[PDB]
């Protein structure tokens, strides 16, 4: 649902 | 606490009212 | 947010999501108080009745947001959390008393057009605003129904009566908490529902022009949105043990 968010902050 | 809290740059900052804030100010009949 | 409007760009700057990483959902809403200093409420990272007990590192805040599912490239800011602190005396077990927390960040947030600190009530504030008729504000990414919004939803609702608040609800109500919403009669409506929880309850001083948060999204019972009222944590009652927290923890 959520776009994917940089994955630096994952 | 921080000196420039809950002044709002693209509100407050520039002294725009946003489109309801006055709904509040309305109610504050100090009583 | 049920019944409210659409948020206008950098309306609340102060808002911030509770974002699990894992999988990629919205947890609560929460507000910026100072450039490293979060505040939401207690059960949004801790309820043991269903198996909620969150760590640094479950969790994200994603500052400067106005659409609720997009990355904001170039807008909001995501951190990660330090330390999550629990009000030592937050009551799970039975009304949500002293539902409140505060998270400190990895590290200072840059503040911009959309991303800026509320302010705490102090005791003469609190005492002015905190009254029957005045109405704060409200906003969230929360369901718009008891479905979910493309943006930040925003809604003013009226303080009520002690009295009134009580004979809404089987729940006993403390002194750290408040009500808000339309009786049945007032032809106006609105409230907070699933997901606007932890959000900031603000209230725009007349004396000095400064938004102040008065309380924070609690709970409800539905969101009867006839008879029913938003329960809000009281922020001001306990704003000792945020300053504690700050003082010792905060750099
Ligand atoms: C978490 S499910 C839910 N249903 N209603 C709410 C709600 C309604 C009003 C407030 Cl002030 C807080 C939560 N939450």
């Amino acid at each position: 649902d959520f776009e994917e968010i940089p994955e630096e902050y994952l | 606490g921080e000196a420039d809290c809950g002044l709002r740059p693209l509100f407050e900052k520039k002294s725009l009212e946003d489109k309801t804030e006055r709904e509040l100010l309305e109610s504050y009949i100090d009583g | 947010i049920v019944e409210g409007s659409d948020a206008e760009i950098g309306m609340s700057p102060w808002q911030v999501m509770l974002f699990r990483k894992s999988p990629q959902e919205l947890l609560c809403g929460a507000s910026l108080i100072s450039d490293r200093w979060v505040l939401t409420a207690a059960h949004c990272l801790l309820y043991p009745p269903w198996d909620k007990n969150f760590t640094e590192n479950d969790l994200l805040v994603r500052i400067g947001k106005h659409s609720r599912t997009r990355y904001e490239r170039n807008i909001e800011k995501i951190s990660m959390l330090e330390k999550i602190y629990i009000h030592p005396r937050y009551n799970w077990r039975e009304n949500l008393d002293r539902d409140i927390a505060l998270m400190k960040l990895k590290k200072p947030v840059a503040f911009s057009d959309y991303i800026h600190p509320v302010c705490l009530p102090d005791r003469e504030t609190a005492a002015s605003l905190l009254q029957a008729g005045y109405k704060g504000r409200v906003t969230g990414w929360g369901n718009l129904k008891e479905g979910q919004p493309s943006v930040l939803q925003v809604v003013n609702l009226p303080i009520v009566e002690r009295p009134v608040c009580k004979d809404s609800t089987r729940i006993r109500i403390t002194d750290n908490m408040f009500c808000a919403g339309y009786k049945p009669d007032e032809g106006k409506r609105g409230d907070a529902c699933e997901g606007d929880s932890g959000g900031p309850f603000v209230m725009k001083s007349p004396f000095n022009n400064r938004w102040y948060q008065m309380g924070i999204v609690s709970w409800g019972e539905g969101c009867r949105d006839d008879g029913k009222y938003g329960f809000y944590t009281h922020v001001f009652r306990l704003k000792k043990w945020i300053q504690k927290v700050i003082d010792q923890f905060g750099e």
